[PDB]
């Protein structure tokens, strides 16, 4: 259960090019660098992320290149103004093969509360996203959780080695649903603490 | 097999054993860099590739490796490929004079320093090819301004190194270390030390005197792989010209030069976390007005001073 | 073991080929290159001449030639950007005003 | 030495030949870069060590540094003479090509009929050039530093913005 | 410049420096996600769902 | 001599294999991985340290020799700096080393 892009299709994988595969997906997972993009109070929350308290750092994701030819994530964080929307483009095209996007809040995720004349209602009607984090904003720690979920993603997706041999087809894997997969603990949940505690 | 040829084949490992040697420690000390800047941050780093974040290299290393080779459509290829080659190969040959034991030298050359000096005009070539051959606008812009600052400061690069240089009366950087046997050169030459120094920051466009945004895959990480092996070479340079080198009283010789060296890299990574960045004209007025007049002055001093003490 | 007539006919080359630059072409950065070719090429010259003889005396007029080649650089390349500032252009030939 | 001299010279007349033949200015000046790397081997081959440690701390360091500085700072990407070639029809540079010529060969016939014992390459340090610089040569030191002065005050003089 | 500036101005880096070092020597204030659980507050904000009574009947 | 050719040869090997390393690391970079008018004050700064680094190269030429040209050489070396720090004076004094006005 793959998808492919240049299609549902199966896993396509010599035994030494899975391990090559695995050990470029797995130095690919390891060193993500983000793009420094302030849009909304959702960057406020992602480098409230960076800083020393959560310390997204110990992942290998802190570089934070200014430039978008370095960088291979987008996070959009914040809202797709219809002014900003083609300079969100213009960014993306720059970036380089491969790039994953991160929709941080619900502007990013569906345009949110404002369902208003100058706003983009989504940032996936015109960018492929990897990873929606649901937040208005999302706290630190929840896109530190959608950056691991971006790294078990990238941990199994299949890209060509080099671009002179082998298929060129991108494989990106189907995950299960954080939803689906979480339904089994968050459903058991009986009681919590009332809210007059501190 | 004759022993002139098993004595050539062994210098011939020594200097490949330096070089493997600098560039992972320029690559690993990225990496600490990382670390340190955490250290000092009260934060961990990357602490999770691998023990202790000790695979993060490798992961970025894959990532550089693996990433799409990108060029401009309208810009000079072979100058864009060449700006990275030589802003690691200028500053890997100035780390070809460095003494780092007795015996473990690549070329014990009779101009040394002055061939660091060349290395650093190389250096200088680097980022101005980098400027011109992005085909940006502020790619230029920052290379013109960061080419004035390295200007700026290799006007007095050599001049505060002639206090050394007149001190040990040679260029050899075997006869520097040797100069230094009962007083290191930090104590006479305490202004040259500062102003070499201040020098080797600039030149080496470390903070706070810190044209990229065009580089990527593995052009930016030559790039910076060359910057951090920058910092090595003038950090074991101004061990070996004011510290000694590989002298000192119970240690042996690695042992005391690998711990001064990676205390003034130390030093680096604390600079650039501490001080704030100065303005451009404040900078480049620092340059001209105060460090070259005082590298002028202290070769003076020591001249009159060394002429003084020859009875 | 190395003959003094080799190293002189190469400083004459590198000689001779700065003054074709200098010659054949009309922009004035171009001959202020061949400029710099030339000079080169005579302190490699002296540097010759002094290395056959066993003296420093080359290399101290090597060092008085390129003290010369640093500052006619500087005072060309000033007078190149005066030009390109009055008149946008470094083809000598529209500097041809005084004749005859 | 014998080797090393002889492939940085054949450089060093190659990548000037393409200086003078080329139409980029960047390239012309990367390629002279080269020729200038080359004469400092040549240098390093015949023993003159500080003058090859001065060409590439000056002449490859500084002088042309101040070239590609002028270079960026006219933004030349090849106007209205690079859409001319005027210099590679044969009208332009044939005539001054038999002038080099002909010098070159008058210049070599000269060469060629001087002694020659060889030069041995035994390197002639830096610390003997500087004892000869304040020896024999101290007033050559003194006016030297007067001529740059004078080159600093003209260039000064002349390159201001206003 | 003036003497006495450039005077204060190295003892300020040199006491910026400083203190950058003794926050080096400090404990760290990082809270180790995901390791480390994030403490949230009983009236925090987050997933939202539907409850039951204590019969164990939907409440809506 | 065996030391000297041995450092030589040495050297050469050192710069054949940081080349060669600079070379293939940006071979394999290019082969792994899938597809899809400046103001006067430049060229003054650049002049004013091309004519102070051949003063300096004097200072250089001396610095190495000071004991062999004893207290004559000092003060013609003194000399030369005097009128370095002249020339400096005079630059910085009327504002060409000021980046702004
Ligand atoms: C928004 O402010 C910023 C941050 O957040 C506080 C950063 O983390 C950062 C990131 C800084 C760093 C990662 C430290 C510099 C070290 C780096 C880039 C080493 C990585 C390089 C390589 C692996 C190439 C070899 C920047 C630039 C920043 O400006
Ligand atoms: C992209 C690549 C471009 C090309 C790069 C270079 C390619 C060739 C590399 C290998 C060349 C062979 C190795 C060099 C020769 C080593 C031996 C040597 O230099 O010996 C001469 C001399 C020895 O001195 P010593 O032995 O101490 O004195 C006692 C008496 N003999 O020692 C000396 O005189 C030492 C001083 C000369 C050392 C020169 C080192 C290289 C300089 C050029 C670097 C180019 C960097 C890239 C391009 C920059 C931008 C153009
Ligand atoms: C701890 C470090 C101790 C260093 C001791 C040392 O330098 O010893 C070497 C030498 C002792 O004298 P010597 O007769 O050579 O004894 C050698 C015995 N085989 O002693 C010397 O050569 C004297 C060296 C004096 C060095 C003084 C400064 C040392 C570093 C202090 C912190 C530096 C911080 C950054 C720089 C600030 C400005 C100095
Ligand atoms: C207002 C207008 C402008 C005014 C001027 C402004 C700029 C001032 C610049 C001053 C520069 C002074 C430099 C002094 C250097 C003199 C020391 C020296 O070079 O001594 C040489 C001698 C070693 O030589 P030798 O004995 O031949 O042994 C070599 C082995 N072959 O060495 C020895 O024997 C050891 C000597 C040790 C001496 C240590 C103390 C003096 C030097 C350190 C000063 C530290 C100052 C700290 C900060 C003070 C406040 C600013
Ligand atoms: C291989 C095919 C071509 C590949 C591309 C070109 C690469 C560069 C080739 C030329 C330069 C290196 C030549 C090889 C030198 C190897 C070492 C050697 O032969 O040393 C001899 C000598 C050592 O000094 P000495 O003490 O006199 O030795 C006598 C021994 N008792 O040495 C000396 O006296 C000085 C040695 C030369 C000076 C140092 C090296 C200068 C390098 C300049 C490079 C210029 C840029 C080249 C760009 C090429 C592409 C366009
Ligand atoms: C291995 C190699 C690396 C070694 C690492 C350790 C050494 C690192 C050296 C770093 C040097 C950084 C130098 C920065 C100089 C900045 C100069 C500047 O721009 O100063 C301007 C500032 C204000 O000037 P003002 O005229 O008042 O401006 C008014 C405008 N509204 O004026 C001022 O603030 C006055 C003071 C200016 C700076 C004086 C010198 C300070 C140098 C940095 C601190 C070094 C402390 C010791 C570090 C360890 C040494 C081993
Ligand atoms: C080219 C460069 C030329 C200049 C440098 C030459 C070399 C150094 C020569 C000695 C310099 C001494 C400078 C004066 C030190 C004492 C004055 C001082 O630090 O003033 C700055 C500041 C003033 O206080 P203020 O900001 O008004 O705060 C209110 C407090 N009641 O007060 C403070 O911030 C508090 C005190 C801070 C003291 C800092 C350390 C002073 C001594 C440093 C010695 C050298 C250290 C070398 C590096 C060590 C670390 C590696
Ligand atoms: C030996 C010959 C020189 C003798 C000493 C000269 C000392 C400085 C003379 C002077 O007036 O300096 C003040 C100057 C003020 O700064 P500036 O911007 O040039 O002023 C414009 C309008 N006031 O500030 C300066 O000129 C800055 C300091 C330059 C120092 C150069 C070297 C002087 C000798 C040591
Ligand atoms: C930043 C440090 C760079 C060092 C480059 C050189 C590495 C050479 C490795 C040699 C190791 C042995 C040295 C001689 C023996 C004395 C020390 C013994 C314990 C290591
Ligand atoms: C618009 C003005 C252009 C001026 C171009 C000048 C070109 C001069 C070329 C001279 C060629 C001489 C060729 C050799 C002549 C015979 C040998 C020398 C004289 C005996
Ligand atoms: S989702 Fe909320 S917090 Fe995020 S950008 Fe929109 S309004 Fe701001």
């Amino acid at each position: 259960d793959y998808t492919l892009t240049r299609e549902i299709v199966t896993d396509p994988l010599n035994v030494f090019m899975g391990k090559l595969n695995d050990m470029v997906n797995w130095g690919r997972k390891n060193s993500i660098w983000p793009y420094n993009f302030g849009l909304s109070c959702c960057y406020v929350e992602m480098v409230t992320s960076f800083t020393a308290v959560h310390d997204v750092a110990r992942f290998g994701a802190e570089v934070l290149r200014a430039s978008p030819r370095q960088a291979d994530l987008m996070v959009v964080a914040g809202t797709c103004f219809t002014k900003m929307a083609p300079v969100i483009q213009r960014l993306y095209d720059q970036m380089l093969e491969p790039k994953w996007v991160i929709s941080m809040g619900a502007c990013a995720n569906s345009g949110g509360m404002y369902d208003i004349y100058s706003v983009v209602q989504g940032v996936d009607k015109f960018i492929p996203v990897d990873v929606y984090i649901p937040g208005c904003p999302p706290r630190p720690e929840a896109y530190m959780q959608a950056l691991m979920l971006l790294q078990e993603s990238i941990g199994k997706e299949r890209r060509p080695l080099s671009w002179v041999v082998g298929d060129q087809g991108v494989y990106r894997a189907n995950m299960q649903s954080e939803r689906e997969r979480k339904r089994g603990e968050r459903i058991a949940v009986t009681n919590l603490r009332t809210p007059d505690e501190i | 097999i004759s022993p002139e040829l098993i004595e050539i084949l062994l210098t011939i490992l020594k200097a490949v054993v330096i070089l493997l040697v600098v560039v992972t420690c320029g690559a690993f000390m990225s990496f600490g860099e990382r670390r340190l800047l955490g250290l000092f941050q009260n934060r961990y780093g990357p602490n999770r590739v691998g023990w202790g974040g000790s695979l993060q290299l490798v992961a970025d290393m894959i990532k550089m490796f693996f990433k799409e080779d990108w060029i401009p459509k309208f810009s000079d290829r072979v100058i864009f490929t060449l700006a990275p080659m030589i802003a690691f190969t200028s500053l890997l040959l100035a780390f070809a004079i460095v003494p780092v034991s007795p015996g473990w030298v690549v070329a014990d050359l009779n101009i040394g320093i002055l061939f660091f000096l060349m290395m650093a005009g190389l250096a200088v070539y680097a980022v101005l090819f980098a400027g011109w051959s992005s085909n940006n606008k502020y790619s230029l812009l920052g290379a013109m301004r960061a080419s004035a600052q390295t200007l700026s400061y290799e006007v007095f690069l050599g001049l505060s190194l002639m206090g050394v240089v007149a001190q040990a009366g040679s260029f050899n950087m075997t006869d520097i270390v040797n100069s230094q046997a009962h007083v290191w050169n930090v104590i006479p030459q305490f202004f040259g030390f500062i102003t070499f120094a201040i020098a080797g920051v600039a030149v080496c466009h470390r903070h706070p005197f810190d044209y990229h945004i065009e580089y990527s895959g593995m052009k930016f990480g030559l790039f910076f792989v060359g910057e951090y092996i920058g910092i090595v070479t003038i950090s074991a340079l101004m061990v070996t010209l004011f510290f000694g080198g590989w002298q000192g009283p119970l240690l042996p010789p690695f042992i005391w030069f690998a711990l001064k060296t990676a205390f003034f890299m130390m030093m680096f990574i604390l600079i650039r976390a501490s001080l704030p960045r100065p303005r451009y004209d404040q900078v480049m007025s620092f340059g001209w007005k105060i460090c070259l007049p005082l590298t002028l002055i202290n070769l003076l001093v020591t001249a009159a001073v060394i002429l003084w003490q020859a009875q | 073991m190395i003959p003094l007539q080799h190293g002189l006919i190469l400083a004459a080359i590198l000689f001779v080929l700065g003054l074709t630059g200098l010659v054949i072409r009309r922009n004035l950065l171009f001959m202020l290159i061949g400029l710099e070719i030339m000079i080169n090429a005579s302190a490699l010259a002296f540097v010759v001449a002094g290395s056959y003889w066993g003296q420093t005396d080359g290399q101290v007029m090597y060092i008085l030639a390129i003290s010369l080649a640093a500052a006619e650089a500087s005072i060309g390349l000033a007078l190149l950007l005066q030009l390109h500032r009055r008149r946008q252009n470094l083809n000598i030939d529209s500097v041809s005003e005084m004749r005859g | 030495m014998e080797f090393a001299f002889y492939i940085c010279g054949l450089i060093a007349i190659l990548a000037t030949l393409r200086v003078i033949t080329h139409t980029n200015p960047v390239h012309a000046l990367l390629y002279l870069i080269i020729s200038l790397l080359a004469i400092s081997g040549v240098f390093f081959s015949l023993g003159a060590y500080f003058a090859g440690a001065l060409e590439i701390i000056v002449y490859a360091g500084a002088i042309m540094v101040l070239f590609v500085f002028v270079v960026m700072m006219l933004n030349l990407g090849g106007s209205e003479i690079e859409q001319e070639r005027q210099w590679l029809k044969p009208q332009v540079w044939i005539g001054p090509a038999i002038l080099s010529a002909i010098m070159l060969v008058v210049i070599v016939y000269a060469i060629l009929g001087v002694n020659d014992q060889g030069i041995d390459g035994t390197p002639i340090s830096a610390k003997a050039v500087g004892i000869t610089l304040f020896g024999p040569y101290v007033l050559a030191v003194e006016l030297a530093s007067m001529l740059l002065l004078a080159g600093l005050v003209v260039a000064f003089h002349v390159g201001r913005e206003e | 410049m003036t003497l006495k500036e450039l005077l204060v101005g190295f003892g300020t880096q040199v006491r910026s420096i400083w203190m950058i070092g003794l926050h080096a020597f400090a404990k760290r204030e990082t809270r180790m996600y995901p390791e480390e659980p994030v403490y949230l507050p009983p009236r925090y904000r987050g997933r939202i769902v539907l409850t039951r009574d204590p019969d164990g009947e939907e409440r809506c | 001599s065996t030391e000297v050719i041995a450092h030589h040869w040495a050297f050469a090997i050192f710069l054949i294999v940081a080349i060669g390393l600079c070379c293939l690391m940006l071979v394999g970079g290019w082969f792994l991985g899938g597809r899809a008018r400046l103001s006067a004050k430049f060229y003054l700064v650049a002049m004013f340290f091309v004519i102070f680094d051949v003063e300096a190269l004097y200072l250089f030429a001396w610095s190495t020799s000071i004991r062999e040209s004893g207290w004559v050489g000092f003060v013609e070396a003194a000399i030369f700096i005097f009128v370095l720090l002249a020339g400096l004076v005079y630059l910085v004094r009327i504002g060409a080393l000021d980046w702004t006005p």
